[PDB]
């Protein structure tokens, strides 16, 4: 231990360029170890962009459909397609995305921001109408100014 | 060189103190990664079961073989006990109607 | 002489006065209608006869009306109660058809009316599917009633055509494999109508079955379908609404096992315990009591759900219905896993309960705390009580 | 009965104490388990040994739940009331205190019930408590909790219709009239075998124990090993042998081969274990197999010898779990490869470990020696070879016991320091009980 | 009652068999008649006629599974394939017909092997069901990787064994079971004799195996 | 220690995406066809309750062995342009 640098937030900052569904580019800052869906929520994106992670014991996690370029395909975390997490991802692809799926389609909670994501450009993918319960649904149209960040709780019930 | 007690007793936590306090985790082991991996693998060894040749053969001759040996020995001991007690042939499970439960009012 | 029909005239006069009072109250711009709800509850008490089942339905509907707020919803629930009450007294297929159709129309309209937010179109979609599926079952009932009426020349419910009427009754209880309308309803429609749908019509229809129904057939394959499909579906569906829909299919399979072996006393005991648990389930604000519903719907011993399952098992073993009983025991072993998932979700978690801001502070703690005392009912359940 | 209501209501008052008074919460929860130990000792004082088999009876009308005392229930109740304050000394939260208080109520009422439906209601009402105790979030294992709960539920669900079958057959589930009526013994015998062969770990329905008894905390392991396995033995001795004796004769070759293969295969598995808690956990299966065969022999004084082995196991194996729990609490591992030379660094703990190792291997001056001798007298009187199988395999138990002791106690000194006053007093009542019951057990 | 010396019920037995217990003032059963198709389907003396009587019911299960799979395949068809009605009909009818024929084959093999071993051994016991299950499961398990040519005979034999134990042996063992009236072989206890067995309106899957268990009807 | 996820992330994620690039049908067709099947053909099982138990048990096992699961169901016919 010596005269080495004091830790700053700028050492742990990750910048991601996000293109929303209107084509507008956005600058999104996050921290290392934070997932991508959390940084998207804290940036101030509307609540129609997000949906529950459809696994058991993880519906309190919000998730988004993102398009990831081929260079950053290998930095998405690995999911066993035979495990229960794999069936959760399969349920999300079956029910939420459907025929908006591309070869670049991932889910934003499965991306953990590190230094390798610095400068990565992603885009928000479209989703189909869905319902979890009466207090959390999506009718299909992204016409709402309510941010996801302003919701005090994520309710599974 | 920490000081966790006042001169009249009175334990102090030393939350903001510079010196490292001696506590419950003072003698916790430094984990060897390969030992932790080997114990994890032995903890989940049911994922390594496979119906190959050796598994099938050893499960037949030792597990089923000694189970059949113990069943044969148990039946042998039961029959010999009934013969050395003056009883007739007695009804075990699946053995046609016969005598079960000797009467105390009877001399055998 | 019409002197034996004053309760019917009282029903009609009360409806005529209640509509006019609701009109006068709305001309003043009243944004709350607790006075209308009290008059509705008084009308419910005043039209109900002095039988056990009739008053069980009456007290249940009085408790249910505290979760509904508009005038039209209260009117639809009263006119659904008329069908629910008079189906228990129906001794023909004429009145049976009219009571069932009144209930179906009221449920469809309430599903359309009460939806709000982003879940409005999902509720309307599920109401449309329920209406279309209900129309063809109503057509089957009418067609086979016409067949029976032509064959016998009378209104007796005897002969081979009663098998299709029995299938109509099994549709109305959400019995698998005709179960998916209820599964669709559970995923979108709000919690108050889900509370209404799981309690009152099952009581009404089972009382009609106890009172005036005989068939020469069996329901065993539908018992097997309901128990296995409900248990496996609730094991496999991560959404909680679908979990409770499939667990409801499992419970109606157990009630059908109680019907099939005769012995309606175990049926009535299990149905009452289930209805009280439903009244607790859909009015919960503290999530720790969600674990009490879990241990009392899994049949765990000291709580009242154990007793409700265990007299069904006892009477099934008494008349030696061995295969259906073995299937019921296997599905009971499976049900414990997802009720433990419920306990993992809502008991082993930090407690957060938001306070009220616009008044009405935790407005149904009385009913939920009263229904949690199903841990004290087992002292009366062990005795020869329900017979 | 009035006393039992008062003890329950005093025990349940732990929840109403405000949590900021830490000393009061500790003292209240410890005294709430001390008092039933005094009451059960008084019940032993009140017992007439030349009187009736069932004494101090009470029946609660038409609600089932009838109670009475015999020798087996009284000895097991004394052991449970000893074991529960030691569990209270190993917990730190009000949730733990309340779970163990509810468990003590259920165990004590289940040990002396005389109604089969009452036994069913009282025993497996502890299932959800065991699930929460084993699958606790940061340091438990949900897989183990699922296994123990699902195996117990499977056995209980097999029993429940047969219980109701005899209830419809004669009109009651009271054991005094169930033993005097004519019943279809094959069906009820299979139901009772199904519950009690899961409670007692008998192969093949034994796989829940190695996961659950290791994933549990030290207090949970003390309770599960020393108490809850013996509910299967008291189930055999109180309900199954008196009510279905024809079945109990006809199933003897099958129960006999299950006991023999459980003993041999579980002893063979214990030798390859590399976890100290898993070593202690497997060794209990062979002892319970000897208990079950001694119960089923019915030959000389079979209830006496089998109850005495249940008490000797319930004294010796919780102490081994306590020593492993000390090592885990102050070294954060249960792995044999991390421990060596514990004689030089924990001389008192190693001495206690050696004495309880010798006790677990049924050496003399321990109650296990008297227990195994009398159990083999009961087994020998049916046939000599059924005793010979247990006699010749004594090298296999001593192999794992001395190998585990020699690997962790001798060698290069590394590991934690010696025991504290609190750890010594958790161990100490079991040692005094062992010395008494192994030297002068009777008068 | 409870001593450490011995277990008295283990040696306190009857010295003679008992007489039949009178349970009601009327000792004749009341029940609905069995249809003649099931009466004929119980007969095992003609192995071919037994298989012909039993196999269509086991083929009904394959018909149900095939109809399910056919509808689930039809729903996923794109419009360029779904509008070709002859091809659609032959695909869906192929799926249904293959399932129905495979189920009927497995059922006929099981029933014929069961009645053949029945007539060959000269007696009715559980061996014929186990052999028929082993044959049928080996037919199902052929051509598959290897846990399966052993696992499927075991599953079909286990289904046969469960069928014998639950549906045949346990009702036979409990023919003298009574839930009402005097306790059987304990008539001295004094429980009163009703005028009749209890009338229960049970379903067709719950029928009295003895005339004295209950009266079934309405 | 934590176990490694088996496989490659790109290959696993392509396996997760497979057969779901299609609009899901509404459930009204499945529900209507189920109700039609029960209301038209469930009377065929009326005499089956009296059949021997070996036949009923083997038929139940046969229905379980030939059952196709509705969840995660996919056909190759969904993505081909000719039969
Ligand atoms: C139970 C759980 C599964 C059982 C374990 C079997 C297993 O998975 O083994 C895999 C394993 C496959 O090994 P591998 O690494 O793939 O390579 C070995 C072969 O080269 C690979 O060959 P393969 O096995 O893939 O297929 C070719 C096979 C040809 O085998 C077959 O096609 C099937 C094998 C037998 C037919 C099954 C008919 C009925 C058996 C079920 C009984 C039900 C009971 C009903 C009442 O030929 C051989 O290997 C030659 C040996 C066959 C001997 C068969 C003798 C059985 C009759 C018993 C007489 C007494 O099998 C072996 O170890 C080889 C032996 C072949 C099968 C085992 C035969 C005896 C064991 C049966 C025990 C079950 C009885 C329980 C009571
Ligand atoms: C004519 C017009 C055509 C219309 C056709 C309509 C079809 C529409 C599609 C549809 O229904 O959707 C499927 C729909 C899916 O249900 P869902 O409501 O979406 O979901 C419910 C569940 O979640 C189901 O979830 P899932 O489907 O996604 O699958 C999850 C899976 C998950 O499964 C598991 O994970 C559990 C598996 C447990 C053990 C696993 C094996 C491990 C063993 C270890 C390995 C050792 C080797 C052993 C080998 C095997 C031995 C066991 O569950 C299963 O596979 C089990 C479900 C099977 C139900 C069985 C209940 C039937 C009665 C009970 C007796 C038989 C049961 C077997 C037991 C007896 C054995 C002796 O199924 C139904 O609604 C059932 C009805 C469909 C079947 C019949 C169709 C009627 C058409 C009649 C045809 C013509 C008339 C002829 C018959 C006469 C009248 C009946
Ligand atoms: C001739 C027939 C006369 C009318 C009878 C039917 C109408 C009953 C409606 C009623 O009691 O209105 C509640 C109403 C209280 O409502 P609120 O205080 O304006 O609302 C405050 C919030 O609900 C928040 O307060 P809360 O939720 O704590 O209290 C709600 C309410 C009732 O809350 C409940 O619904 C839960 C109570 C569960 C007990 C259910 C009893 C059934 C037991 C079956 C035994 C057979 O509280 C009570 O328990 C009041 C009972 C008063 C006597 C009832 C007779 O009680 C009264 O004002 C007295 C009504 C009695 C006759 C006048
Ligand atoms: C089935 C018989 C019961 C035997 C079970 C084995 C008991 C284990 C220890 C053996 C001690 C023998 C004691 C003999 C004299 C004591 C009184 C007595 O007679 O025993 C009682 C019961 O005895 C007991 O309850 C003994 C209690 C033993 C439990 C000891 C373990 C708990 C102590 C833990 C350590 C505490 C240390 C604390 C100090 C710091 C009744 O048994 P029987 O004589 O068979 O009954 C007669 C039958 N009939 C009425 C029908 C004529
Ligand atoms: C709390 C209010 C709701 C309780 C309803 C319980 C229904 C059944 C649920 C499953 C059974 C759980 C029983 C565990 C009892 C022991 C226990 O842990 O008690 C609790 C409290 O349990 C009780 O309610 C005790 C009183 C009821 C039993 C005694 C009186 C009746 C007999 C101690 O407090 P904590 O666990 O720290 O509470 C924090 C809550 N949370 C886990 C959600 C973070
Ligand atoms: C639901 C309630 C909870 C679960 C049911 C609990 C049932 C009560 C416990 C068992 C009651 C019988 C105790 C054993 C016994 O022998 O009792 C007799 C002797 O009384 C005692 O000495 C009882 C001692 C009680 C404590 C000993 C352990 C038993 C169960 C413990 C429950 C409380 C444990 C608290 C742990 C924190 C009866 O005395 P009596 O005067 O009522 O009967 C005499 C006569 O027949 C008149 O009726
Ligand atoms: C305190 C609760 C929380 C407060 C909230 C209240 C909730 C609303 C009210 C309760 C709703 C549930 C009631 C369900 C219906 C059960 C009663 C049906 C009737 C029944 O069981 O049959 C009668 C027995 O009555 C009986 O005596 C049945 C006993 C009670 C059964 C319910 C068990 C669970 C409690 C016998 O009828 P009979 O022989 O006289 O008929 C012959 C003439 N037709
Ligand atoms: C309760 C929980 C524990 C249950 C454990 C599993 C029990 C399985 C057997 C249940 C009873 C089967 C029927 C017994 C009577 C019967 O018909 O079979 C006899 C043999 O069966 C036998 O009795 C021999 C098979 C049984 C051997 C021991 C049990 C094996 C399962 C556990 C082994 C664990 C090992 C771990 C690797 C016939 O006799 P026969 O025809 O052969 O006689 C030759 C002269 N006729
Ligand atoms: C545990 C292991 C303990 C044993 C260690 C070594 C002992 C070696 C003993 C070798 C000889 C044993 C006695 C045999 C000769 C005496 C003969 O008594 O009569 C037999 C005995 C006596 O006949 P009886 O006295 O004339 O009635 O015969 C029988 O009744 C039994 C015949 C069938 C025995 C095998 C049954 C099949 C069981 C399959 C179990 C496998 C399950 C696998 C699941 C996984």
């Amino acid at each position: 231990h010596g005269p080495a640098q004091t830790p700053t937030v700028f050492d742990k900052l990750v910048e991601v360029t996000v293109v929303d569904m209107n084509g507008i580019r956005h600058r999104v800052r996050g921290l290392q170890g934070q997932s991508l869906a959390q940084a998207l929520v804290e940036y101030g994106f509307p609540d129609t962009y997000f949906f529950p992670n459809m696994g058991f014991y993880t519906q309190h996690i919000v998730d988004a459909h993102v398009f990831v370029p081929k260079e950053f395909w290998g930095k998405v975390q690995n999911v066993d397609p035979e495990s229960d997490d794999g069936l959760a991802v399969k349920r999300m692809f079956r029910d939420i995305v459907q025929d908006y799926q591309r070869d670049t389609s991932f889910f934003a909670s499965y991306i953990t921001l590190g230094a390798e994501h610095n400068g990565m450009t992603v885009g928000i993918g479209p989703i189909k109408p869905w319902i979890l319960h009466s207090e959390w649904a999506f009718a299909g149209v992204h016409d709402s100014r309510n941010k996801q960040f302003d919701k005090p709780t994520v309710e599974i019930w | 060189e920490a000081k966790q007690f006042t001169p009249d007793g009175k334990y102090m936590p030393g939350i903001f103190s510079k010196a490292k306090p001696l506590d419950r985790s003072t003698q916790w082991v430094h984990k060897n990664p390969y030992i932790e991996a080997w114990y994890y693998r032995r903890d989940h060894f049911e994922n390594e079961f496979v119906w190959n040749y050796r598994t099938t053969i050893e499960a037949l001759w030792f597990l089923g073989g000694f189970t059949a040996a113990a069943y044969a020995l148990s039946v042998f001991a039961f029959r010999q006990a009934d013969r050395r007690s003056g009883y007739p042939k007695r009804q075990i499970l699946g053995d046609e109607p016969a005598m079960v439960l000797p009467d105390e009012r009877q001399f055998y | 002489a019409a002197a034996a029909a004053m309760i019917e005239l009282d029903l009609c006069f009360g409806l005529l006065l209640l509509i006019l009072f609701g009109l006068l109250s709305l001309r003043n711009g009243h944004v709350s209608l607790a006075h209308i709800r009290f008059i509705c509850q008084c009308w419910l008490v005043m039209i109900t006869p002095l039988e056990v089942q009739d008053f069980a339905l009456c007290i249940l509907t009085v408790v249910l009306l505290q979760s509904f707020h508009s005038f039209e919803a209260l009117l639809f629930l009263l006119l659904a109660y008329i069908g629910q009450l008079y189906m228990m007294h129906s001794c023909n297929l004429v009145s049976f058809y009219v009571c069932l159709e009144a209930q179906t129309l009221c449920v469809v309209v309430l599903c359309g009316l009460l939806a709000r937010g982003a879940s409005t179109s999902f509720s309307v979609e599920a109401a449309l599917k329920f209406l279309l599926l209900s129309a063809m079952v109503s057509g089957m009932a009418l067609f086979w009633f016409s067949a029976m009426y032509q064959r016998t020349g009378s209104l007796d419910m005897v002969g081979q055509e009663t098998f299709w009427i029995l299938l109509v009754m099994l549709f109305k209880l959400g019995v698998a494999p005709m179960h998916m309308w209820s599964v669709d309803l559970y995923g979108s429609i709000p919690k108050s109508l889900l509370l209404y749908l799981s309690t009152a019509p099952k009581l009404s229809l089972f009382t009609f079955w106890a009172s005036s129904w005989h068939h020469d057939f069996s329901v065993g394959v539908f018992i097997l379908f309901s128990m296995f499909i409900g248990s496996i579906g609730a094991y496999g569906q991560p959404a909680l609404r679908s979990l409770f829909a499939y667990s409801t299919i499992n419970e109606i399979g157990l009630l059908l096992l109680a019907v099939e072996t005769a012995g309606f006393h175990t049926l009535y005991q299990h149905l009452g315990i289930y209805i009280i648990t439903q009244l607790l389930l859909w009015n919960l604000t503290d999530k720790r009591l969600f674990a009490l519903c879990a241990v009392s719907l899994a049949g765990l011993p000291p709580f009242a759900g154990f007793f409700g399952k265990a007299w069904i098992f006892w009477h099934a073993m008494s008349v030696q219905a061995f295969s259906l009983l073995a299937a019921a025991l296997f599905c009971t072993l499976l049900s414990l896993v997802y009720y433990l998932r419920v306990i993992r979700l809502f008991w082993t978690a930090p407690v957060h309960t938001a306070a009220s801001f616009t008044g009405a502070p935790n407005q149904t703690t009385l009913t939920s705390a009263c229904a949690v005392a199903l841990a004290f009912a087992p002292v009366m359940l062990v005795k020869p009580f329900v017979i | 009965m009035f006393i039992s209501v008062l003890l329950i209501l005093f025990a349940l008052c732990v929840t109403l104490i405000p949590e900021a008074h830490y000393h009061m919460v500790r003292v209240w929860s410890f005294v709430a388990t001390i008092i039933p130990m005094w009451v059960v000792t008084w019940m032993w004082w009140n017992f007439d040994a030349s009187g009736h088999g069932l004494q101090m009876l009470v029946i609660l009308g038409r609600s089932h739940l009838a109670f009475g005392i015999d020798g087996v229930a009284l000895s097991l109740m004394l052991l449970t009331t000893v074991l529960f304050p030691i569990c209270m000394m190993l917990l730190r939260t009000v949730a733990g205190f309340m779970t163990f208080i509810l468990l003590e109520v259920l165990v004590l009422s289940a040990l002396c019930v005389l109604d089969l439906l009452g036994f069913y209601i009282l025993f497996e009402a502890s299932l959800i408590l065991l699930f929460l105790l084993i699958g606790r979030a940061p340091y438990g294992s949900l897989e183990a909790a699922y296994k123990i709960v699902l195996y117990t539920m499977a056995g209980s669900l097999v029993l429940l219709p047969t219980l109701f079958m005899i209830y419809s057959e004669c009109g009651t589930t009271n054991v005094l009239y169930m033993t005097c009526a004519y019943n279809h013994q094959t069906v009820l015998g299979w139901g009772l075998l199904a519950v009690l062969a899961v409670k007692i770990p008998l192969m093949p329905v034994h796989l829940w124990l190695p996961e659950a008894h290791v994933a549990a905390p030290t207090a949970g392991s003390v309770l599960l090993a020393g108490v809850l396995l013996k509910l299967g033995g008291i189930g055999f001795l109180r309900f199954m042998l008196p009510v279905v004796p024809e079945f109990c004769v006809s199933v003897f070759p099958l129960v006999s081969t299950l006991c023999l293969v459980s003993f041999l295969f579980s002893t063979l598995s214990t030798l390859r274990q590399i976890d100290l808690k898993k070593i202690v956990a497997y060794s209990s299966i062979a002892h319970m197999s000897m208990v079950t065969l001694a119960i089923f022999s019915q030959s000389e004084f079979s209830a006496y010898s089998s109850s005495f082995l249940m008490i000797a196991h319930g004294l010796i194996s919780p102490a081994l779990f306590l020593i492993v729990g000390i090592l885990y609490d102050r070294a954060h591992t249960k792995f044999i490869l991390y421990f060596s030379g514990l004689g030089a660094s924990m001389p008192i703990g190693s001495t206690l470990f050696f004495l309880f190792t010798l006790g677990n291997l049924a050496f003399p001056l321990f109650p296990n020696f008297i227990a195994e001798v009398l159990c083999m007298v009961s087994i020998f009187a049916v046939h000599e070879l059924l005793a010979y199988v247990f006699c010749v395999c004594q090298v296999l138990g001593a192999a794992y016991g001395f190998w585990a002791f020699n690997r962790v106690v001798h060698g290069l000194p590394r590991g934690p320091a010696d025991v504290t006053r609190t750890e010594f007093h958790t161990v100490l009542p079991l040692l005094i009980g062992a010395v008494w019951l192994g030297i002068k057990p009777m008068a | 009652v409870f001593s450490g010396a011995f277990n008295t019920p283990s040696s306190t037995t009857a010295r003679e068999p008992y007489a039949k217990t009178k349970s009601s003032e009327a000792e004749y059963g009341v029940d609905t008649p069995v249809p003649a198709s099931a009466l004929k389907a119980a007969d095992k003396h003609d192995a071919l006629a037994y298989a012909v009587a039993n196999a269509p019911l086991i083929g009904l299960a394959g018909l149900a599974a095939g109809a399910q799979e056919a509808y689930m395949t039809f729903e996923r068809l794109p419009p360029t394939l779904s509008r070709q009605h002859f091809k659609q009909a032959q695909l869906l009818l192929g799926i249904i017909g293959k399932k129905t024929a495979y189920a009927t084959l497995l059922g006929a093999v099981f029933s014929f092997t069961d009645a053949t071993v029945e007539n060959m051994r000269g007696k009715h016991d559980m061996t014929s069901g186990m052999v028929a299950g082993a044959v049928t499961g080996f037919l199902f398990g052929m051509g598959r990787p290897m846990p399966q040519p052993v696992a499927w005979p075991l599953a079909f034999a286990g289904a046969a064994v469960a069928a014998d134990f639950i549906g045949e042996l346990m009702p036979k063992y409990m023919k003298d079971y009574r839930i009402y009236g005097p306790v059987v072989h304990r008539e001295n206890w004094g429980d009163p004799v009703p005028p009749r067995p209890p009338i229960l309106d049970t379903g067709a899957a719950v029928r009295p195996s003895d005339p004295g268990q209950f009266w079934r009807g309405y | 220690y934590k176990p490694e996820v088996p496989g490659n992330t790109v290959d696993n994620w392509t396996e997760l995406r497979a057969s779901w690039n299609k609009e899901r049908a509404s459930s009204l067709g499945t529900n209507y066809y189920l109700n039609v099947a029960v209301m038209g053909f469930a009377y065929w099982l009326n005499e089956a309750y009296y059949f021997p138990p070996r036949t009923l048990y083997v038929g139940a096992l046969v229905f379980f062995a030939l059952y196709v699961r509705k969840a995660y169901f996919s056909t190759p016919y969904a993505f081909k342009h000719e039969y």
